[PDB]
This record gives C-alpha cells, sequence and structure tokens, in this order.
C-alpha cells in the first residue's frame, strides 16, 4: 500500500509540472529581473542627459 | 567602398567604424538610416549606389591572464573570452 | 524556464551536464 502511494504521488508530480507554467515562478521572475535591469542600462545611452 | 573587414567609414556626414555588408533590410526612399535600439545606426544606404549596408562593430572581447604566482613561474597563459582562435 | 556595448555574460563553471551528475 505505502509502495503504491509513492509511486502514485510521482506520478501526479509530472502532471502539475506538464500543465502548470505557473510552478516554476520562483526561478522565472530571478531571470527576468536581470534582462530587465540590463535593457534599462542599454536604454539609458539613447538619452541626452 | 570595402566591405566584410573592419573599416572607418563616412556616409554624409555619418561617421563610425565596422564592417560593411550587403544586407536584406527593405527600406523606403524617404528613408536612409536605420537604427538601433540604444540609437546606434545599424544599416545605412549607400549615397551613390542605393543598396542597404549593415553595419557591425569590429570584434572585441575581454582578455584575461591565467598564471601560477610569481613565486613560481612568470609563465602565463591568455584566455580571449568568446572570441574564436583566429581574431587573435 | 527561458549587447555590442560592452556588456557581456561569462559561462557558468559547473556545466548543465555536471549538475545532472551531482
Ligand atoms: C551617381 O549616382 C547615381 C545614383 O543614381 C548613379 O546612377 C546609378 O545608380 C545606381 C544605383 O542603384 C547604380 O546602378 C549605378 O551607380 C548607376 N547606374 C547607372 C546606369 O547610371 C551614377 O552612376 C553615379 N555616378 C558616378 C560617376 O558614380
Ligand atoms: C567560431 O568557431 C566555430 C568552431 O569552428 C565555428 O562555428 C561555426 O558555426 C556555424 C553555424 O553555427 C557552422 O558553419 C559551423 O558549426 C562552424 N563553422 C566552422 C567553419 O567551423 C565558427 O568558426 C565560429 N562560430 C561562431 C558562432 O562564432
Ligand atoms: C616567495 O618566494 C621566495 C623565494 O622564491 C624561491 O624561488 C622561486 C623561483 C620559487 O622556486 C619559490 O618556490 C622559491 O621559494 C620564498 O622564500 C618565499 O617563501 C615565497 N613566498 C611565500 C609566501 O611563500
Amino acid at each position: 500500500l505505502i509502495a503504491n502511494q509513492f509511486n502514485s504521488a510521482i506520478g501526479k508530480i509530472q502532471d502539475s509540472l506538464s500543465s502548470t507554467a505557473s510552478a516554476l515562478g520562483k526561478l522565472q521572475d530571478v531571470v527576468n529581473q536581470n534582462a530587465q535591469a540590463l535593457n534599462t542600462l542599454v536604454k539609458q545611452l539613447s538619452s541626452n542627459f | 567602398l570595402v566591405k566584410n573587414k573592419c573599416v572607418n567609414f563616412n556616409f554624409n556626414g555619418l561617421t563610425g567604424t565596422g564592417v560593411l555588408t550587403e544586407s536584406n533590410k527593405k527600406f523606403l526612399p524617404f528613408q536612409q538610416f536605420g537604427r538601433d535600439i540604444a540609437d546606434t545606426t545599424d544599416a545605412v544606404r549607400d549615397p551613390q549606389t542605393l543598396e542597404i549596408l549593415d553595419i557591425t562593430p569590429c570584434s572585441f572581447g575581454g582578455v584575461s591572464v591565467i598564471t601560477p604566482g610569481t613565486n613560481t613561474s612568470n609563465q602565463v597563459a591568455v584566455l580571449y573570452q568568446d572570441v574564436n582562435c583566429t581574431e587573435v | 524556464v527561458t549587447k555590442f556595448n560592452g556588456l557581456t555574460v561569462l559561462p557558468p563553471l559547473l556545466t548543465d551536464e555536471m549538475i545532472a551528475q551531482y
């Protein structure tokens, strides 16, 4: 009984990941913040100051 | 005009350094100068032969020195970052 | 999970193949 519950519990993880993109938000935000910060730096070259 | 080699160009008072290549950017008669996000020029129209030329800045990159301490040897290795073994 | 102005990105020292091996 315990082994079968474990195997099903692991299977649910695959179904969760394969459909819900927001599951990885904690890592996507880090990538987005660094790209967003770097693009601001590039845009600053277009300013007259 | 010389192409595919790092050259110092001057188009109608526009100056810069870069590689001039043939381009497939479809300009329109009222516009001569393409432009980059950071407001640098990205393509020019040849003022005499109306074909569009791409401007790519000449190759560059960081240079790192890999060395054991001078307390051990005076021999070093040089790493050219993110560049092939041709521009060295 | 998904230029010409002196801005570069350095590669990580541990390649992704090595991370999986750990
Ligand atoms: C002066 O510039 C004119 C631009 O029209 C040249 O006339 C033609 O320009 C086209 C541009 O696509 C090219 O085929 C040639 O440069 C020219 N072709 C013909 C059939 O004339 C003109 O030749 C230029 N004059 C000089 C002395 O370079
Ligand atoms: C840097 O050197 C590599 C290794 O020789 C070369 O990579 C080329 O990549 C293109 C397409 O990505 C293909 O023609 C071949 O895989 C490689 N060509 C040759 C002649 O080796 C190329 O010289 C340089 N590539 C980059 C991206 O700078
Ligand atoms: C620095 O080096 C001093 C003398 O260097 C000696 O000669 C060179 C060519 C090497 O062979 C080195 O190993 C030798 O010791 C040392 O006396 C000194 O301890 C060194 N500094 C430190 C912090 O070890």
